[PDB]
């Protein structure tokens, strides 16, 4: 199981705390660190961050959109 | 690139930190270590997003962390 | 560790833990694993006064100065 | 080791994913992990209201410490095997 | 002429201790023994919930508390 | 010295308070480094013994040792 | 050794308790040291207090794979 499949492209992602994301995923490592870019808030539709760093522990799942 | 590594050369340039807590960090990274601890320094604390203390250096455990906004200078710098 | 402690020995720090709580006090004493020594510490929930504690680090979520 | 071990002969498997989110799955067990992550391919609604803000997305990936369910057939897996193979496991 | 923290609780043996959770319930005992992972073993503990506090239990002979939730150690109580 | 505790209490008459507050009176089994305990005759109270007992298990108890946060003897 | 007087009641009907007012009866397949279980035969009750009043759900299912963390108890029916 791994994220290579997703590098560079667009994701869904859902927190823990069930909010939602909607991001370019470039980079990852082994505890689902993700790097991000151009996120913005799915049910919001708000532009979020230009970069951003999100830590795995409030993954809860990743979509490829 | 790693998140990790990203950080490491981020090193000097501002950022800020979402707390699992809600508490948000603005400061200038100053040190980072591989279970993403960090130490910044010029830095200003809110207690939630809808801002405000001045302190000079913090220290914050990475498991509390939620994300990390970025400059947009990120990726040349 | 990134974070040199000695400095920081015979000042007042600001400590947030995991759960809520906030502790003031003197820095003592310390480990490589972040466990404190505080003296005339004060345990913030509004105010709670506890004298010379041990704090663990591995629920240590915060630390600046004061 | 075991439930990786598990896992894996449940691939090409439909399975339901309960996330402790209240969030509910259906999806073709494509992968899974040491951390017991899985990715699921053609994505699905098992219900109507427990189902998040999808779509177009038909391939997830999902944390393996955010799950609380997964629900599986009684035809994908061999008791016996299950039991034989925990009674051998060692914990200490 | 460092102060190590777990010396601090090694003098504290043979005293009375009290321990803080991360929750609001704190143990107040004698401090029998430690290990290196701060579990703890208290003898004839008062179990408290704070806030007006209700005292929930007194233990009588030996506790072990799982240093897993311990937040604060106060030397004498 | 905490092992010296979980080899020295076998057999007793323990309560085993978990995180939730929920409280198991019982007979000490066994128990692991992962703090994993077993009691057979346990009864289920919620933070007191006094308070309403809310279960007896005349089968034995496996209690998860992340959730436990004190064992400690009558 | 608690974890393998578990294996003793393989086959045998078991209880479980989670965390959230869940629980689940089911007959034991297999676990590991993370508690991680599979149950056959199982059905799961949910007890939920909404509008200041308490309901119990219920939820069957042949076969389930319960994630270990969330576990707290483990016994007989």
């Amino acid at each position: 199981a791994t994220l290579k499949d997703y590098l560079n492209k667009r994701v869904v992602i859902i927190k823990v705390d069930g909010e939602c994301l909607i991001a370019s995923l470039n980079g990852f490592d082994k505890n689902t660190n993700l790097f991000i870019t151009n996120v913005f808030n799915r049910i919001s539709k708000e532009f979020i961050c230009k970069a951003q760093l999100l830590r795995g522990s409030e993954i809860a799942l990743v979509g490829l959109i | 690139m790693l998140p990790l590594y990203l950080l490491t050369n981020a090193k000097g340039q501002q950022m800020q930190i979402e707390l699992k807590n809600g508490e948000i960090i603005q400061g200038i990274l100053t040190n980072v270590d591989n279970w993403m601890n960090l130490t910044l320094s010029n830095v200003t604390e809110y207690s939630e997003e809808s801002a405000a203390v001045k302190l000079n250096e913090i220290y914050i455990r990475g498991t509390f962390i939620k994300f990390i906004k970025l400059q947009d200078n990120i990726i040349d710098k | 560790a990134i974070l040199d402690l000695a400095k920081y020995k015979d000042s007042k720090i600001r400590v947030k833990l995991m759960g809520g709580k906030l502790v003031i006090g003197v820095l003592k004493g310390y480990d490589q694993l972040m466990n404190l020594v505080l003296d005339d510490t004060v345990e913030y929930m509004n105010a709670r006064k506890l004298g010379l504690t041990v704090i663990r680090g591995t629920i240590l979520v915060s630390l600046s100065s004061a | 080791m075991l439930f990786f071990s598990f896992f894996k002969t449940l691939v090409d498997q439909e399975v339901v994913v309960e996330l402790k989110n209240d969030i509910e799955i259906k999806g073709t067990l494509q992968s899974v992990d040491q951390f017991l992550n899985l990715k699921l391919d053609n994505i699905s609604c098992t219900d109507e209201k427990k189902y998040p803000h999808l779509g177009s997305v038909r391939n997830i990936f999902i944390r393996g410490s955010t799950v609380r369910y997964v629900y599986l057939n009684k035809n994908m897996v061999d008791t016996n095997l299950l039991q034989d193979a925990t009674r051998r496991e060692v914990m200490t | 002429p460092e102060i190590l923290p777990l010396e601090v609780i090694d003098k504290t043996i043979n005293q009375k201790v009290l321990i803080v959770l991360q929750s609001n319930r704190e143990f107040e005992g004698t401090l029998v023994g430690f290990d290196d992972f701060v579990n703890v073993i208290l003898e004839d503990a008062v179990e408290w919930l704070i806030d007006r506090n209700e005292k929930v239990m007194q233990h009588h002979g030996r506790m072990l508390l799982s240093g897993n939730n311990i937040a604060i150690l106060v030397p004498g109580g | 010295v905490t092992t010296e505790f979980l080899s020295d209490i076998i057999g007793k008459t323990v309560n085993v308070k978990l995180a939730s507050g929920l409280l198991y009176s019982g007979r000490l089994e066994s128990i692991d480094g992962f703090m994993n305990v077993a009691l057979s005759s346990a009864t289920e109270h919620y933070e007191s013994n006094n308070n309403k007992l809310l279960n007896k298990f005349n089968s034995d108890v496996f209690l998860r040792g992340t959730q436990v946060m004190y064992i400690s003897e009558q | 050794t608690p974890l393998d007087l578990l294996k003793l009641n393989l086959d045998e009907r078991v209880y479980i308790k989670l965390r959230g007012a869940r629980t689940l009866v089911g007959t034991l397949q297999a676990f590991d040291s993370h508690c991680n279980i599979v149950l056959s035969d199982a059905v799961e009750t949910i007890y939920q207090l909404n509008n200041e009043e308490l309901s119990e759900s219920e939820r069957r299912c042949e076969m389930v794979f319960i994630r270990g963390d969330t576990v707290t108890l483990i016994s007989t029916p």
